[PDB]
């Protein structure tokens, strides 16, 4: 008879190691306050 | 005789607030007579 290789049961002698690369990452501006609004934050603005 | 139409603004706790003219008001620009907004503070009398 002939076979082919799928049809014979397999066996590995390897050990397996799953390495994924860390992805990319985009970093927005971001600011808890903006300088407009620490100038606002005055009660009276004496150039005003 | 001058009418002005003017940005107020005040801070916490809104005891007073001011007037683009510079000029301070010593009320409670939530001052009034009803719900309660008599307890607001002012540094006037009642007539005025």
């Amino acid at each position: 008879h002939q076979l082919s290789r799928a049809d014979v049961t397999t066996v590995s002698t390897f050990i397996d190691l799953n390495i994924t690369m860390l992805e990319d990452h985009e970093f927005v501006p971001l600011e808890v306050y903006t300088r407009h609004e620490i100038k606002d934050s005055g009660l009276l603005d004496y150039t005003e | 005789c001058i009418v002005e139409e003017v940005d107020a603004r005040s801070v916490y706790p809104y005891d007073e607030f001011v007037l683009a003219t510079g000029d301070f008001v010593y009320m409670s620009p939530f001052y009034g007579y009803r719900e309660g907004s008599h307890t607001e503070h002012t540094s006037y009398a009642a007539d005025r």
